[PDB]
């Protein structure tokens, strides 16, 4: 049978079957594009100087 | 009034009142000023401060 990908796995990942699924997947861009609410937003009047 | 200075924190060329400005100011007695525009393409939201 020898070593699996759960040895065997280059990269640096984390290689789970059953689902089949590289958790920990060490690479690429992750785009996360967050849209936040506009009460976050306190100008210089709200905010301290 | 005397010692007005005048920072402009909020700054924003919009459709509405997007300037605040706020301007630390000694006053000899107290008393409502009137806020004249001096500036023709400014236009002050209040009046008397």
């Amino acid at each position: 049978r020898g070593a699996s990908l759960q040895h065997t796995a280059p990269f640096g990942c984390q290689i789970a079957t059953n689902p089949v699924r590289a958790m920990n997947c060490a690479v690429g861009n992750m785009p996360i594009s967050i849209d936040i609410p506009d009460a976050a937003f306190t100008r210089v009047v709200d905010a301290p100087s | 009034l005397t010692d007005m200075s005048c920072e402009v924190p909020a700054c924003t060329h919009s459709s509405d009142f997007g300037g605040v400005a706020i301007i630390k100011y000694a006053a000899s007695k107290k008393g409502k000023c009137a806020v004249h525009s001096m500036t023709n393409a400014v236009t002050i939201r209040e009046a008397e401060i």
